[PDB]
């Protein structure tokens, strides 16, 4: 995971620009300041060799042309961007059930790992509290 | 082979030493700061002395430049503050009773 | 009660008139968008409206800054 | 001196 | 001991600056002035008046209007000559060779 | 011919110019050492600030490409700062040789657009700090420059002291920043202003009597307030 | 996305904090003198507020009372198109160039008496050295 | 003798010196950090978030 | 069980592949910094560390977009 970090693949798109936008500007503000000080030497000296000594004054490789991130990566359920082939029905896992008189998990739905959802529905979410035995609220 | 341009430097590279040693309590540097003030110029020795007694035009130009440089006024108690002061004056007094100085941005 | 009962021509200072400020920006708020809470504005209410499909997402970690070194 | 540098 | 200053108080770090081995006259730090429209505005009344460039930068003359001299280079001019000639023969006064003419200038500006 | 002989004493005594000279070439003439200002403080890019802004502690962006490595202020000094004269304060919040966020510009009309929407001064972009001797200078020609203009004037003091709060804290390179300090004086100058109208034109009103319980307590003494 | 929000922070009232309500609270109400006073005066023709009369003598340039739908809520607003004055010439400010860096008297001024100072020294002393270096070559 | 007064309450019961609530716009927490988590433990009535 | 048990050499798919490389991130995320909660990863814990003179502010309005008309 950490190697994934150095890649910048857990970094957004917005975070790879800044970071492409940041080496652009540093190299830019450099080969300005490069020029100004060779044209000063070379002015100074009258002198085009100068110039041209000062194009290697500062090339490991290149940057990158193109980065690929794990937002990038689709899901969902629903997605058409993940279905490819209907997976069989004898592959398709279940989802846990539990009925009894005191308690069931088909009144509601919690989601997935990613995509999670509230359970209760809108009109018994500011009563959360009286469909709980213990209940530990937030620290605020 | 440029003397008065680089005692000119020098004098005015020790006088911001002697400013920052100060600031950050330090005798030993302003002490040497004050020491290599070039004190062995004869023409600034000599002019010295004229300066003391020098008034009106000449004057004005000099303290015109002395305040251009320096502005801050120094501790009237404080003798080496005084003497470094008197020098640089006299180091501009003798620059300036060779060749005039031309403070104006307007001239031709 | 400090302009007309005091005395005072000048009642409110710098803090004071911040905070008559920021009440106004509240009350032009709350009327402006129906059911602001705290975040925004200092109010907090228990019947609240919500979607009926209410997702739940992890945020974005904190953007990353340049900085030096 | 200015009345301003005045603080107690 | 030496405690930040915040930036709230640095107008009064301006004209009360702290102790140190070199201090300015805190009672002259409001008058050091040094005027940048002084040839400006010289030569606009003189354009104004009527006159040439040439008759401006003729009668134009350096400010007056300056940090004012120092009193000790007019009350204790000999003691200071005396010091300048010790210093220029005794290498700057290394190894305390004028402490003799600096010490009775001290002497007399302080008075205890 | 070698080129400056007798420029460099600095060199030939080891005279070190700030405690950086010294600790580089090893001279050794700074009792206390050096504390070295870093990168972070000695260059950097103009920065937002406010808590109620979304975008805080982030660089300010510009028509222009800039570095936005952003200038830290000093939050955690250490207790001695054996330097408490302006020059090691200002480093504090601001940098001495200004921010890293100039333009460059392709062409002159870039520059005219700039300006033309607010997004440019010369003043604010290429410049440095002001040293403590520069900002005196020009608090006391106005000071000079009020003085002459009325000299029975109330609110005189308070015109120069939010003019001098702007000369420390940077105006020039930090406009809103200084004018968030200077309000306030300008806010008691307003004030002032009122207050000699209304003793030159007799302005006065019809005071009620006094109220059964000025006083919270008999034994209180009542002073009398003009 | 910040209308309709969520409860977002816990709403409690802390252990035998007092209420100063009683029971009745609900069946009492507020009440204002000011329309019963405003009635008495009108009709005992007391002392009106100068805010009933439009024009504004409270300063010297005419002012004009707005009221909105009562004599109680009002507004004074300015009459006068008042002109303003500029002492101040034309074309002599150019302030997105850099003035600083062009050669001449308003480029100085740009910059200071103090550049110019320590420029005319430097331009002096360099004098200086050329003389001697002119004797010294002709005097050969 | 122009600056204004904070409010007092003091009794066996409760009182509101034990904490700080802040002003309108620069508000705090009464309750310290060890026990903040049990906020709930000092309260007559509480009214969780909705989440 | 997929790969070993069951015989199929690709067991997992896309979103499978995205659910894994979220969990390694969160793995990541918890051990790199202490104390990290909900809002960044799927945790909830009672006993936290606060600073001890804890502010409270309203958050600032978001950010106004550009739009047209
Ligand atoms: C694609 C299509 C798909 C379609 C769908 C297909 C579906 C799938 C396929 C289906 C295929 C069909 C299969 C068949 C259906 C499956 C059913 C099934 O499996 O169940 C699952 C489902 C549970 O599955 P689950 O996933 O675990 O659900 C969550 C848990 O249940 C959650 O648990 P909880 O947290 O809610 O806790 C519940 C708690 C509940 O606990 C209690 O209710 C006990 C309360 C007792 C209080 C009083 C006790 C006094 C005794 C004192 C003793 C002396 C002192 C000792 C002190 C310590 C003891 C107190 O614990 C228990 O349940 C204990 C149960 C074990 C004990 C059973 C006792 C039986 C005694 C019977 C007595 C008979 C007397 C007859 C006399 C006739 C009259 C003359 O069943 C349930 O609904 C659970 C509740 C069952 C009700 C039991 C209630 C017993 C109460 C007896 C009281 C006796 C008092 C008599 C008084 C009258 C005389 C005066
Ligand atoms: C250990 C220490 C010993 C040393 C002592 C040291 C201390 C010495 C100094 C003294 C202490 C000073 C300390 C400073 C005090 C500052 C704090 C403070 O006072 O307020 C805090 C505290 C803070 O409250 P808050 O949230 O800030 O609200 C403030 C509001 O202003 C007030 O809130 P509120 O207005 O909501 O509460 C009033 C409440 C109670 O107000 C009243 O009830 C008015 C009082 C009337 C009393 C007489 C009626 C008695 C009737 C009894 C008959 C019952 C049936 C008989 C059954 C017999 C078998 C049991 O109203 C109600 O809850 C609802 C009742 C509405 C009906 C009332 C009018 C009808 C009355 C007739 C009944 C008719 C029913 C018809 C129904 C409709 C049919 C169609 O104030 C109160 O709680 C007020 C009520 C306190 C009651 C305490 C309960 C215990 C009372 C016994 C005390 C000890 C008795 C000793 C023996 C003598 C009796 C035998
Ligand atoms: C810069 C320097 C500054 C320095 C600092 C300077 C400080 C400032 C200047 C100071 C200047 C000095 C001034 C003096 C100090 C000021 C002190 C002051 O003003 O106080 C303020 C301060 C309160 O001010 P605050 O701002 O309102 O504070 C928040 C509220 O207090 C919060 O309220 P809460 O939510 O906590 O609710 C409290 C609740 C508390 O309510 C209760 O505690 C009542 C509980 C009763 C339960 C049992 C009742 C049974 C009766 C049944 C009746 C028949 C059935 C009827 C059914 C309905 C009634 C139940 O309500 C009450 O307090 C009711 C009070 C009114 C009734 C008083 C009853 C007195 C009876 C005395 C009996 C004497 C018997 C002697 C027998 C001797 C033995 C032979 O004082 C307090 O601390 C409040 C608590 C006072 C304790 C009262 C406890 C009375 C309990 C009597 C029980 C009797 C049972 C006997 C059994 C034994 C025989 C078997
Ligand atoms: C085997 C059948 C016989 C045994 C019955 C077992 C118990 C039955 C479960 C409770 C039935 C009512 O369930 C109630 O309606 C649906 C259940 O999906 C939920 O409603 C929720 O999910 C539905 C999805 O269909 C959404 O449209 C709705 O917006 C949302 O609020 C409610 O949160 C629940 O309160
Ligand atoms: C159906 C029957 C109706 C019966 C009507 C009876 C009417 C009685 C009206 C008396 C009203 C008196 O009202 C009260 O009197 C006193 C003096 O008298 C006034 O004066 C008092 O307060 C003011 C300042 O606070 C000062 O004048 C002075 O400090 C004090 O004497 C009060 O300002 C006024 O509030
Ligand atoms: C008139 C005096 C006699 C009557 C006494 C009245 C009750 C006394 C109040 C409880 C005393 C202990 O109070 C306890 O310490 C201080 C009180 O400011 C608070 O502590 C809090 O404020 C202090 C400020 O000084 C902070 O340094 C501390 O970090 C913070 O946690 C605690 O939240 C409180 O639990």
């Amino acid at each position: 995971a950490q190697l994934h970090a150095s890649e910048g693949f857990w970094d957004s798109e917005s975070e790879q620009q800044e970071a492409r936008l940041q080496r652009h500007a540093e190299h830019r503000n450099d080969l300005e300041t490069t020029w100004e000080e060779a044209l000063r030497e070379a002015t100074l000296a009258r002198n085009f060799d100068v110039l041209v000594s000062y194009l290697n004054h500062g090339q490991n490789g290149i940057p990158p042309s193109v980065t690929w991130n794990f937002n990038a990566m689709p899901y969902g359920k629903e997605n058409p961007d993940t279905k490819t082939f209907p997976i069989p029905d004898h592959e398709q896992p279940y989802r846990a059930f539990s009925l009894g008189f005191t308690a069931n998990n088909l009144s509601g739905n919690w989601g997935d790992y990613i995509d999670r959802q509230d359970n209760k529905n809108a009109l018994m979410r500011p009563a959360r509290m009286m469909f709980t035995d213990v209940f530990i609220p937030t620290t605020k | 082979s440029s003397p008065h341009m680089d005692r000119l430097l020098g004098d005015l590279k020790l006088l911001a030493a002697y400013d920052s040693a100060a600031g950050w309590q330090e005798p030993k540097a302003m002490e040497s700061a004050f020491q290599s003030l070039s004190w062995d110029d004869a023409d600034v020795l000599k002019a010295l002395p004229q300066y003391l007694n020098c008034r009106g035009e000449q004057k004005r130009r000099v303290d015109f430049a002395y305040a251009a440089l320096c502005p801050r006024p120094v501790d009237e108690k404080d003798p080496k503050q005084t003497l470094m002061s008197l020098w640089m004056k006299a180091r501009l007094f003798s620059y300036d009773q060779k060749h005039p100085f031309v403070l104006s941005p307007f001239a031709a | 009660a400090r302009y007309c009962y005091r005395g005072l021509d000048h009642p409110f200072t710098l803090n004071e008139m911040k905070d008559f400020l920021f009440k106004l920006r509240e009350q032009y708020l709350v009327n402006k968008y129906e059911g602001i809470q705290f975040p925004f504005v200092f109010r907090q209410f228990n019947r609240v409206s919500t979607p009926g499909t209410l997702e739940v997402h992890t945020s974005p970690a904190l953007q990353q800054q340049p900085h030096f070194h | 001196a200015s009345p301003m540098l005045f603080t107690d | 001991a030496a405690s930040t200053i915040p930036i709230s108080q640095w107008p009064s770090l301006l004209y009360a600056p702290p102790s140190s081995p070199a201090n300015p006259a805190v009672e002259a730090l409001p008058e050091m002035q040094f005027d940048d429209l002084h040839y400006p505005r010289q030569m606009l009344l003189c354009r104004g008046a009527g006159y040439s460039l040439e008759q401006c930068n003729r009668m134009a003359q350096p400010d007056a209007r300056v940090t004012p001299e120092n009193p000790a280079e007019k009350l204790l001019k000999e003691e200071a000559v005396a010091a300048i000639a010790c210093l220029s023969q005794r290498e700057g006064g290394k190894d305390e060779q004028c402490r003799y003419y600096i010490e009775r200038m001290y002497k007399l500006a302080n008075k205890e | 011919s070698i080129l400056g002989a007798e420029a460099f004493p600095e060199l030939l005594s080891k005279v070190p110019l700030n405690p950086q000279m010294d600790e580089d070439k090893h001279f050794n003439k700074y009792k206390w050492g050096n504390e070295p200002i870093p990168v972070n403080r000695r260059t950097g890019s103009r920065m937002n600030s406010s808590i109620y802004d979304n975008r805080n502690h982030e660089a300010v962006r510009h028509p222009w490409s800039t570095d936005a490595r952003t200038f830290h202020p000093n939050d955690n000094p250490e207790a001695d700062r054996i330097n408490t004269q302006y020059s090691n304060m200002v480093s504090d919040s601001f940098p001495e040789g200004g921010f890293s966020d100039a333009p460059r510009f392709s062409s002159n009309w870039e520059r005219l657009l700039a300006y033309h929407h607010g997004l440019y001064s010369p003043e604010k972009f290429n410049s440095t700090t002001k040293t403590a001797d520069e900002i005196r200078l020009a608090v006391n020609d106005f000071a000079a420059k009020v003085h002459a203009d009325d000299p029975k004037n109330a609110c005189k003091y308070l015109m120069i002291e939010e003019f001098k709060c702007l000369q420390s804290a940077q105006a020039r390179i930090d406009p809103q920043g200084a004018a968030t300090k200077c309000v306030k004086w300008f806010n008691e100058w307003r004030q002032c202003a009122w207050d000699q109208e209304k003793m030159v034109k007799g302005y006065n009103y019809i005071e009620d009597r006094r109220a059964r319980k000025h006083k919270p307590y008999i034994g209180a003494p009542d002073l009398q307030y003009s | 996305s910040m209308d309709h929000g969520m409860q977002y922070s816990s709403i409690y009232w802390e252990t035998s904090h007092r209420t100063y309500l009683p029971f009745w609270a609900s069946l009492t109400q507020k009440f204002s003198w000011k329309i019963m006073d405003d009635q008495i005066r009108s009709f005992l023709r007391l002392p009106k507020p100068v805010t009933t009369e439009p024009f504004v003598f409270s300063s010297g340039s005419p002012y004009i009372r707005r009221y909105f739908g009562d004599a109680d809520i009002s507004v004074p607003v300015p009459l006068h198109a008042p002109a303003h004055f500029a002492f101040v010439p034309t074309g002599t400010v150019s302030p997105w160039e850099e003035t600083g860096m062009e050669t001449g008297p308003q480029g100085a001024a740009a910059r200071g008496a103090a550049a110019t100072a320590f420029r005319a020294v430097l331009e002096s002393a360099w004098k200086c050295d050329i003389d001697e270096q002119i004797k010294e070559k002709l005097h050969s």
